[PDB]
RNA sequence: GUUGAGGCGAAUUCGGUGAUCCUCUGCUGCCAAGAAAAGCCUCUAGCGAGCACACACACGGCCCGUACCCCAAACCGACA
RNA sequence: GGGUGGGGGAGUGAGAAUGCAGGCAUGAGUAGCGACAAGGCAAGUGAGAACCUUGCCCGCCGAAAGACCAAGGGUUCCUGGGCCAGGCCAGUCCGCCCAGGGUGAGUCGGGACCUAAGGCGAGGCCGACAGGCGUAGUCGAUGGACAACGGGUUGAUAUUC
RNA sequence: GCUGUGAAUCCGCCGGGACCACCCGGUAAGCCUAAAUACUCCUCGAUGACCGAUAGCGGAUUAGUACCGUGAGGGAAUGGU
RNA sequence: GGAGCUGUCAACCGAGCGUGGAUCCGAGGAUUUCCGAAUGGGGAAACCCAGCACGAGUGAUGUCGUGCUACCCGCAUCUGAAUAUAUAGGGUGCGGGAGGGAACGCGGGGAAGUGAAACAUCUCAGUACCCGUAGGAGGAGAAAACAAUUGUGAUUCCGCA
């Protein structure tokens, strides 16, 4: 559930995890993608849409 | 080569220097020609004339001494006239 | 053999007829080749070239000419 | 028990055939290397 | 272009066997390795205006002849055996029994 | 029968023994409880005005392999 | 194609790296010459024969050293011809070389009919991307379906003509 | 760049090396933009104080051939009348 | 352009052509089997089997020849279910894409060996390699920038510092 935001192109970040000893390793910062249904008009079909939370705050907000 | 089968040449170098005769055949890329009565080879079955390289001969002007082949402007509906120096004629 | 211009003066049916004739010619000649009953080998080349001339005349005949 | 190799061209084609090379992205890159070197391919 | 059956038959096969096959008007020809028995019957019957009883086809591979370093290979020409029916007209391959 | 080819060509009846095959995709028995689909037959929905069956004549019936070895000298083992 | 001389510039000097490539030696005309089935004789071919050929004896496997299919090999089959090289020797002959010829299918085993295990797998799900799994559909035999048996012939092919 | 909170429209905002004040510079969160620049499989022409067939690319010769390897790949030697 | 050609490898034969302009060199054009992104479907690539339309052929099935039919994205456009609008989907039509390409560039990903005479931090390196994706060059760019009062006034690249 870290798929690229369907309506933005927001992908995951890649980078390092600085441990106590400064030892670097590889990690990923997936965006907080939640599952919502897609509605284009009142009473819509409710398809599906993997969307970022910033758009849940403003944009393709259905339910 | 500027010479073809109908020309008569003089051998200007080689062991046959001084010989004259008619051109019988030419092999352009090799630049070698057959000339009647020049380089004889005493081998027949199992005095055969051998090809000689063009630079060892010079085209005779048919009016005296050897000459150099030159070109001029004539065209006349696609017809390159071949002349020479010292009163050129053909 | 037949000059291209002479081929160009022909309309359609003369072209098809001459075509058929030349194909029959190759049909016979290569049989003579198979059996060895033929000296004039270059005739094959002549006929093949004639056929090619026919086809190119046909394409230019339909298309831009 | 005492054997080494028992050829079967059908299997060789289905396993090492260039058709199978075409199946993948990796296989295609193999073939393209062979073209440049100048070899007859599988 | 269209309607050209003469390009299918390329030649008659000259061998002792093809000589022996002359009996009952059976003739062996080399063919283009693309055609089939039906084109062969159609072409022969049309070209020679005769009745063909049946045709038995075969393919044949060439011989891998050796060179100074490597190997070559001759063409693997397809051929066909044409059996003419009783009562049809015999055809004359230019007087060439084989 | 230059021993390559070719021609003539009789009797062919009873019995015994006996299969790893057929009868058997069968029967009997055991538990480990023992493959799909097409094809075939049949039923309706559907097509339904020209068709269904018998006789003969006439047709056509596709493409690769089909040569040569198969516990070996020809495949795999670097070789016969 | 090089000498003398003044200058410039070096892949510049081989005696060894159990060095590399090539060629040639000692060992040495030694070992070995490839199942514990066995050859022999006469005539003949031939410049030449224990080894090829034609005859006649002898001996051996015979549930394999016989005869047929697949897989595989991919002209090694036949005819004619040669014997520098190859064959663990010679070797007129050969599965070595050259030229030429030879493989015939409605019914045999496959595609024209489907299908199992299983692979591809649009659509679609998931996955940063590449990509992974998988439905439909379609492929995939050693399986299931499907119509042929005997005899003769050529140098060779045969349920094929 | 990621996650939560979440400003302003010129008396604003950002920056000037934590940071505050003063001063100064400039107005982000839309787009396009040639030149100077990098490289030569490949095509003409030219040079070379570079080799001249055990060197030069491995390939002057049937060359990425023969051959080795199921395969990815490895990878020869032979010029001169 | 011009008098000799029928390419070369390896060149012995045979048969022809050539002043009417051959052969040959350069451009344009037609044709261009089969495979391959491979695109009608399938598939051991160079194989197999089909559908539609026009046309050829048979006494008549067979057969043949030429075009067309992959998928996806976008655009136009018809219908637009499940349920009522309506949409997803479906249908028709029109454009584009995939794959190659020696090197160079951009964005994203991302080791070890080694060094540190051990070694993790660090380095080697944001290299090797990979993915995306173009171009002829690209990228970047027209100040919410520098300096700190001489003030300059888009970017890039070389040399100094």
């Amino acid at each position: 559930m870290a798929a690229v935001c369907d309506i933005c192109g927001k992908g995951p970040g890649f980078g390092k995890s600085v441990s106590h000893s400064h030892r670097r390793t590889s990690r990923r910062w997936d965006p907080n993608i939640q599952t919502v249904h897609a509605v284009t008009r009142p009473g819509g079909n409710k398809k599906r849409l993997n969307v970022c939370t910033s758009c849940i705050k403003a944009g393709k907000i259905t339910r | 080569m500027k010479v073809h089968k109908g020309d008569t040449v003089l051998v200007i170098s080689g062991k046959d220097k001084g010989a004259k005769g008619k051109v019988l055949q030419a092999y352009p890329d090799r630049n070698r020609v057959l000339v009647e009565g020049v380089n004889r080879i005493k081998k027949h079955t199992a005095t055969q004339e051998a090809p000689i390289h063009v630079s060892n001969v010079m085209v005779v002007d048919s009016d005296g001494k050897p000459t150099r082949i030159g070109y001029r402007v004539d065209e006349e509906t696609g017809k390159r006239v071949r002349i020479s120096k010292r009163n050129g004629k053909d | 053999g037949v000059s291209p211009g002479e081929l160009r003066e022909l309309t359609d049916e003369e072209l098809a007829e001459r075509l058929r004739e030349s194909k029959e010619e190759l049909f016979n000649l290569r049989f003579q080749m198979a059996t060895g009953q033929l000296n004039n080998n270059r005739r094959l080349r002549t006929v093949r070239q004639e056929i090619a001339r026919i086809y190119t005349v046909l394409r230019e005949r339909e298309l831009g000419l | 028990g005492k054997r080494t190799f028992q050829p079967n061209n059908r299997r060789r084609a289905r396993v090492h055939g260039f058709r199978l090379r075409m199946r993948t992205r990796a296989g295609r890159s193999i073939v393209s290397s062979r073209r440049r070197k100048g070899r007859r391919t599988l | 272009t269209l309607a050209d059956p003469r390009d299918i038959i390329l030649a008659p096969v000259i061998s002792e066997k093809s000589y022996g096959l002359l009996d009952d008007n059976v003739y062996t020809f080399l063919v283009r390795p693309d055609s089939n028995k039906t084109q062969i019957k159609i072409a022969v019957e049309k070209i020679f205006a005769v009745k063909v009883a049946s045709v038995n086809t075969a393919n044949r591979q060439g011989k891998r002849k050796r060179t100074r370093t490597g190997y070559g290979k001759r063409k693997s020409t397809k051929r066909a055996i044409v059996t003419l029916a009783p009562g049809s007209r015999p055809i004359d391959l230019f007087g060439a029994p084989a």
